[PDB]
């Protein structure tokens, strides 16, 4: 028997169990108890977790899982350094990468969101926090790393005119001779798309939703009325396209595109950063604060609207630990004093791929600590919250496995599992 | 002096060492050759994390044996 554990109608296998074994060993995983019997029941927990999902109609809009993905992609280029060495490791295309992350992105979105019901309404008071580091001993203090807050300016390199026209010239000339017979759309766009995914596939997108596509793209898509026409050549944030329908079946559109790309040289993020510089010198002059250049002069829109403070996704608040900061601002930031402004750096944003050029400001430096209830509250706020948590939905998971159908395999009935006192073993 | 380097995605390269080699050196070794950042690079032998401040000889690396590589934030 290769099944050691069915949840619903569900299996885990012993390969499953194998791949999850790898996995804890790469991550250098340290058990107190048996992995042979904590491993197979963490996978089952997470059946039980996705079983409640289905039963709740917990869904993930496709939208978000493509942002995490392509989130995950944008740091995995950072710590290889370029996309080429990451489609080396996997040994896989950028495009293939994202496909297979596509499904693990999913499930892990739908368990967090499963968990934020079963466990959002915990709270914690000041007196509960202060109680349980009483209760603790000496050693057992928290050390609060430090901490900086960071204002950011950016800009965009600016494309010169010509190479802008010379995209434009390649797509009417594509246009011209696709339309006279000359050329096929796909033969082109094999040769010079620069959508890498769609180029192999002679231009095919494949079916997509309205709401799934840039929306330059889909304003254009749309209104194609047969499979013959070209359309106008149209700007997205990915570049330039010409477009041409394929197939409307249902609510859903297939087309093939040629995407040309402007260059961005050596020359224009030279240029981009003095422009930055310029604005750096301007503020040590004080002729303006950062706070006004930001709000004015940033293109960054998550952060422009508050005077550039960038804002910490793990945490939720202002505060970075070094390491939680982009690897090129990390680096800047880690030379500086409190109120200095950087030279001007390019840095590729993780948000979309793009190269960008920026100016920071460390507004702040809170040198590592250890945690006290009066100034890192947060802080020990959150490790209660979380035992809070993580203890609610230990006991939902053994209230959910007397509602659902368990076996487990018998060669696993010597386990002392957490959440099954006296599981069935038939399967 | 050489060992494989493999990953769990189908990638291996040769890494021409010697068992005085510290952990961290052989890191480096790697992003000479492939450009990976080493502060960010796991590796894992006898199913044991390998210390930086270590050697092979220390972890009794044996010649044409295999090494396991992971990268921080990446895989592992």
């Amino acid at each position: 028997m290769e099944v050691v554990w069915v949840i619903g109608d569900e299996a885990i296998l012993k390969s499953d169990v194998e791949e999850a074994r790898l996995a804890a060993l790469y991550e250098g995983r340290k058990f107190d108890g048996d992995p042979y019997c904590v491993i197979p029941e963490e996978l089952a927990v997470q059946k039980l977790y996705m079983h409640q999902a289905v039963l709740d109609s917990i869904e993930v809009p496709e939208a978000e899982v493509i942002q995490r993905v392509d989130y995950q992609i944008n740091n995995y280029i950072q710590a290889m350094g370029t996309r080429e060495k990451l489609e080396e490791y996997f040994n896989k295309t950028s495009t293939q990468i994202r496909e297979a992350m596509r499904e693990n992105a999913r499930d892990g979105l739908i368990v967090q969101r499963m968990q934020q019901k079963l466990v959002g309404d915990i709270k914690v008071t000041p007196a509960e926090v202060r109680r349980y580091f009483k209760e603790l001993p000496q050693d057992s203090i928290p050390y609060v790393p430090t901490q900086v807050e960071v204002q950011i300016i950016t800009q965009q390199p600016k494309i010169p005119v010509a190479e802008i026209e010379d995209v434009k010239r390649r797509l009417r000339e594509y246009t011209d001779r696709i339309n006279k017979g000359e050329s096929d759309f796909s033969t082109l766009a094999l040769l010079y798309s620069e959508d890498r995914g769609s180029a192999i596939k002679g231009g095919e997108t494949g079916f997509m939703g309205k709401g799934q596509m840039v929306p330059e793209y889909a304003n254009v898509a749309f209104n194609l009325q047969d499979t013959k026409k070209i359309s106008k050549i149209v700007e997205s944030e990915y570049g330039f396209h010409i477009i041409q329908l394929i197939e409307k079946r249902g609510d859903r559109i297939n087309t093939r595109h040629i995407l040309l790309k402007p260059k961005v040289s050596d020359k224009e993020l030279d240029e981009a950063n003095a422009r930055l510089d310029s604005i750096a010198n301007d503020i040590r002059s004080d002729k303006f604060t950062f706070d006004q250049a930001a709000s004015a002069l940033s293109q960054d829109k998550d952060t422009r609207n508050n005077h550039g403070l960038m804002q910490n996704p793990q945490n939720q608040t202002a505060k970075f630990e070094m390491q939680d900061l982009p690897q090129e601002i990390a680096k800047v930031v880690d030379k500086m004093n409190i109120g200095e402004i950087s030279k001007a750096f390019t840095m590729v944003n993780p948000k979309d791929g793009k190269e960008v050029c920026a100016i920071v400001k460390l507004k702040s430096r809170i040198n590592g600590h250890k945690a006290t209830i009066t100034d890192d509250y947060q802080n020990l706020k959150e490790i209660v919250l979380d035992k809070r948590r993580e203890e609610a939905l230990q006991k939902w998971i053994v209230e959910k496995q007397k509602h659902t159908y368990v076996r487990i395999n018998p060669a696993w009935q010597r386990c002392d599992f957490k959440y099954w006192s006296h599981p069935q073993f038939e399967k | 002096m050489q060992v494989f380097i493999k990953n769990r995605y189908g990638w291996t390269i040769t890494l021409e060492v010697s068992p005085t080699d510290t952990v961290e050196n052989v890191k480096q070794k790697i992003q000479d050759k492939e450009g990976f950042p080493p502060d960010k690079i796991r590796l894992i032998y006898g199913g044991k994390q390998m210390e930086d401040g270590r050697t092979l000889a220390d972890y009794n690396v044996q010649k044409d044996s295999t090494i396991l590589i992971c990268i921080r934030d990446v895989d592992c």
